[PDB]
């Protein structure tokens, strides 16, 4: 009996960062797993015991004024509150936890233990619906599932997916095999059958090196390689037909940057023209799925050297499927009166703030 | 005045039997008890529309490109070419044995200018590298450094590591002190997953992903020092695309500013350093050929001395070795297309 | 209907390496995987047209002698008859087609395009059914699915499997997940339903490097090399609870060596002891599990500098979970006479060649 | 007379501030810059069974390990032991950022040296090294040359690429320079899936799945000519098991003789170079503690040589350090593998 999500004069904010209190997931757990990582922390794909593989630069790149006076940025509900719902008028804020909190950093999914993994998933949307988004509707919730294990993942789909405090499925930009394969198709199924779209968030971990050609050194590469896993998961999920099967699926690449998809998709078309008879069950040219298929988040926003690149670039991509984000409380928050470039076109930067964002969670 | 170069042209062995003449004794003994396991690459499916244009001069078998005379009989057949760089991508990188990678490539290189260079002397030949072994590597470009037929050095888009570590540095060294530019042709050693997200499952997949390990390739190289450690190296794009460079450039700039204290030697900025040192082919142009588009990818660039001339014969693109002009409205940008900017990379005149 | 095999006087081999003569598979082609196989060829785990990461040393890796008058060795299938399953009295004879044409190691169910390598699967299960097993059912077929797609495998075992020329389904030494991976539990659960066992067959490929720390370099490497991948996928087959969940499923390994498993399950129970709080699901001690789940096959034999050491090892392993190979046409071929040492005593090797496999395989005389 | 040495022991790192003191100003502040994300490795989980045993002295927060006085108070309280080799596994060879690795992996050494070292001269210690720069790796080396209470290079099981690989040569050069074995000790860079099938789902399915990277790194070893091109290497294996090495080395000798032109610099059988230049410590003992099992497996390798006694401090194993005695009744093997067979890596006199 809450309410759908209504956007009027306030904006949409895709990608917000709320982290658990310290054992505040520990009433959705089973006394078995609070045993376990008491014993063992949440390993992944690492030799570390407590951090990830390219830990964090400056102040664990957090904007140094969202420290609250207890936790770590993002763990006090009115903090978050204040600097933030109120500060930008977001009337819906999207919450993806990727991390379980206390001394574990990474996403839930990505335990290699995935039964530990679908039971912090678990937990953790059971806590973000009773202590975020139902104490402030205004925070709808991504919920984080566990992509390698779908099974598990299609059970929690189904346990919570219908709850109106659910607006997504939360994923991970890195992945075992690239998302278009059809191990992950019961999960779009799953997704599906709630009419629900599913969001892949910028991550390390997934099983391979960063990069298609080795593992980055320094933290240029590493920042700036992350785009290269959103370019890798779009070919494969447009070319391998996942939309012909899965025909009403909204995906959404979150913190991959946006103007890079647009030669990228260019590049795809051209090379199609020459080569398509590899994949003859593809329905459509390549670059028709876009604008019914893939959107992306703003942040953190391009910035060309000639302003006018930037708008022109978006469009390319396909304008009505830019939709806005903070990335609150990160170092390189995007804001939503600073964002833009002074010489925007503003129909679409009310659409981005606005539109865009509507239709992808379906708003109406 | 400067000469009109084709950047990009492949000759294809036919067969590991054409190396045989230029293994010892041992090499060619092993090859031939072997049963000449063929290292012929997947970058272009023989099989495919992109392996060859249908206009091509084939041999008795039905494929381009396996000689000398059927390469130069189509290249230069319409005048306009004055020069054509060769670089043959038979796949001796993905030799897992180290000696015969050397022993392969070395011999490689000798069938090359033995039958390519000797043949036509409007032929250039990158030097392929073993690129198991770094020091290797860098004995194989010395070895041809004497031969100025020899114009650069061929490494593939997908490295084992990262061609800005240290392990990798004397492949910059000795290419740096024989005078060459390095390029990176697509195609790959394939000793981790093509992507950072797992394998493609299609040529196609795997062939317009590759520029995702460019942008991986030139942030090692920048980032780790290359160009400062060894100032005039230059770095070509033969058949990568070239679209995807700005948005990659402007990211690369802005987080530069950031984390330049992790890197601080790199004292200018990326998007400079990129416009000064690195020069991409043009075929194929995806899609800068349409109207009014290869302006357009110039002035995101910040610069026009990075296209450079190709037809990458005998490779079929949806859009030939000359439709870019269709892109554009100035002369002056493809004068420098068509030949001022491959001065740059080798100097050679009408 | 083709009746059940029957082992009597002769001997089981578990690991033979039929190959398609060129053209073979076509019949049982759609039209359409015809056509890509001629533009695009096998795209697997390569940048390579036509070999794979490792191509084979000398003469192909076959003896020497195994060649037909036209054709790769284990193409002709009299001779085949005659020099293998005539001269050494092969009464069950279980066929691993490796690669779909006059190629050694090229698995079809390998192919990076998932729905050509369950075209290829389905092509190679009728051809060898038709060609080898009805004609001459002293060999019978492991059946090669695509474990990387559970769904596609599941249908073919569910299509050919209950086919009474068919003794097993066909798997890879490398995957991408081990084997103990819920992903592949589909396929446990459909070989279940049809009685068959698994085995899993010596790969290259599978989406990792051939060692869990880089690529090989030299021969001695990469063939050595093969047992780790073995190692590994035990390991994760047993800790995983895959047979608690599937209390009868039967799995082989197949040219991954015998001794080195029985060190390898020592060292997992005597961690376990101290770590097995990491894992408290886990019905059974982790060595309680091979008597009923693991089985190995025996070529390439083991050879001990003292030779007494062999049977030591394969009763440490279990001795009656080891069944004999020849690996025909392989240029290590083993031969039932004289692959077993000269003390080695009569009860086990008797096992080996014929109870221990006929039980693996439901056979009874 | 040859000292009874325990060949492996383990200092643990309180946290990356401990090594403030050992580092220049420019990592100091930074490394308080990041809020010091710890390296501390999940080889040994601090809250599993196995990262120390009940009898072990704590610190105030109930570590074990954490200081040199509390390790040998321990280690050396019944008198039987003489000296210490110990092995700080922080993992600085994880740290991606290749000159924060080399100045992390110097400071831990200076670590090691005065908070350790300088505290008790029964104490020896392996250098850790860079791995991700063998460059930097080699120079590592030759920096503590000087100081002889470090008396081993230290390698992790799983290492970027293959240990015999040329790239990985100048570690192979300066170990032998300085006259130090090098030891692999079960831990890794996790550059890659653990094992050639991908990841392990558990630690422990991990922790026993090691071995077999260990076959790869002897097997790259020998195979690429290390021991010829170096013939002083000492190679000790460090908390890997031992149970598993005569299969293996049985394979490996009988395949090559069957492909000795591949490899022809390997002249002696894999057997003996094994037997002669790899030693292994004793804990675990993976059940070669039962009875007769350590008699056994010495008969299957072929050496009463290569088992080196360690306790593994402050691990908890299955069983405890002097428990195969229960496996043997050769008074004189217990002899080699408490005094004897150490005597040849690091000859100490008591
Ligand atoms: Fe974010
Ligand atoms: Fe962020
Ligand atoms: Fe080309
Ligand atoms: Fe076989
Ligand atoms: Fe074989
Ligand atoms: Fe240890």
């Amino acid at each position: 009996t809450l309410p759908a999500p209504s956007v009027t004069t306030g904006i949409v904010d895709a990608d917000i960062h709320p982290v658990p209190q310290d054992g505040a997931l520990e009433p959705y757990l089973d006394d078995r797993w609070k045993k376990h990582i008491r014993e063992y922390g949440v390993r992944t794909t690492t030799g570390l015991q407590f951090i990830s593989e390219y830990p964090q630069m400056y102040g664990g790149a957090m904007r140094a004024d969202a420290w609250p006076e207890s936790g770590y940025p993002g763990s006090d509900r009115e903090l978050l509150r204040t600097q933030l719902l109120d500060k930008h008028n977001i009337q819906l804020g999207v919450l993806q936890c990727l991390a379980p909190g206390g001394q574990t950093l990474n996403p839930a999914g990505q335990a290699l233990n995935q039964e530990l993994a679908a039971a912090l998933c678990r937990a953790t949307n059971d806590w973000q619906l009773e202590h975020l988004v139902y104490p402030d509707p205004r925070m709808r919730a991504a919920i984080p599932v566990t992509f390698e294990t779908p099974d598990y993942a299609v059970a929690e789909i189904e346990r919570v997916g219908a709850d109106p405090g659910v607006v997504a499925v939360l994923g991970t930009s890195k992945t075992l095999e690239p998302l278009g394969s059809r191990k992950y198709w019961p999960i779009y199924e799953a997704s599906v059958a709630q009419n629900l779209p599913i969001q892949f968030h910028l991550s390390q971990g997934g099983g391979h090196a960063n990069t298609g050609t080795g593992w980055t050194s320094y933290h240029t590469e590493y920042h700036t390689g992350h785009v290269q896993s959103f370019q890798s998961q779009l070919l494969s999920l447009v070319l391998s037909g996942t939309f012909d099967r899965f025909p009403t699926l909204k995906v959404m690449f979150v913190e991959g940057n946006v103007a890079h998809f647009a030669p990228l998709i260019q590049r795809m078309d051209y090379t199609w023209e020459t080569l398509r008879g590899e994949l003859p069950d593809l329905q459509r040219k390549p670059s028709e799925y876009i604008r019914d298929h893939i959107w992306a988040s703003t942040q953190p926003i391009d910035e060309p050297e000639k302003p006018e690149h930037l708008a022109e670039l978006l469009e390319e991509f396909c304008g009505d499927n830019v939709v806005f984000a903070t990335d609150y409380p990160h170092f390189d928050f995007d804001d939503p009166e600073t964002a833009f470039p002074r010489s925007f076109p503003v129909d679409l930067r009310d659409k981005i703030l606005r539109g865009n964002g509507m239709r992808f969670f379906g708003v109406t | 005045v400067p000469a009109v170069v084709d950047c990009d042209v492949h000759a294809v062995l036919p067969s590991p039997h054409s190396l045989i003449p230029y293994l010892d004794e041992y090499w060619a003994d092993q090859l031939v008890a072997q049963l000449a396991p063929t290292y012929e690459p997947n970058y272009h499916p023989r099989g495919s529309a992109i392996a060859q244009h249908s206009d091509a001069s084939v041999d008795e078998n039905g494929r381009a490109a396996t000689t000398a005379e059927n390469l130069v009989k189509d290249v230069f057949a319409d005048g306009f070419t004055d020069f054509a760089v060769v670089n043959c991508l038979y796949g001796v990188q993905q030799i897992h044995q180290p000696r015969r990678e050397m022993a392969h490539a070395r011999a490689l290189n000798h069938w090359i200018a033995n039958e390519w260079l000797d043949k036509d002397d409007r032929l250039r030949a990158s030097i392929v590298v073993p690129q198991g072994s770094p020091r290797a590597a860098a004995e194989e470009i010395d070895f041809w450094s004497g031969d100025k037929r020899f114009v650069q050095v061929l490494l593939l888009g997908q490295s084992e590591l990262l061609y800005g570590r240290e392990i990798n540095w004397p492949i910059w060294e000795a290419a740096e002190a024989a005078g060459l530019p390095v390029t990176l042709h697509i195609g790959g050693v394939f000793r981790q997953a093509p992507t950072s997200v797992g394998w493609p499952a299609s040529h196609l997949e795997w062939y317009v992903g590759q520029q995702s390990n460019i942008e991986a390739q030139l942030n090692s190289i920048i980032s780790e020092g290359i160009l400062q450690k060894f100032p005039k190296t230059k770095i070509l794009l033969s058949e990568l695309g070239f679209n995807w460079l700005p948005p990659f450039m402007w990211k690369f700039d802005k987080l530069w500013k950031s984390y330049r204290p992790d890197i601080p030697w790199v004292q200018e900025s990326p998007l400079e350093l990129i416009r000064e040192h690195v020069r991409v082919t043009t075929s194929p142009s995806d899609g800068a050929e349409e109207a009014g588009r290869l302006d357009s990818i110039v002035d995101r660039l910040g610069s026009d001395r990075m296209l450079v001339y190709s037809s990458d014969y005998p490779h079929k693109h949806h859009s030939g070795p000359r439709d870019i002009e269709n892109g554009t409205h100035s002369p002056e940008l493809l004068d420098r297309i068509y030949r001022r900017n491959a001065f740059d990379l080798y100097n050679l005149v009408v």
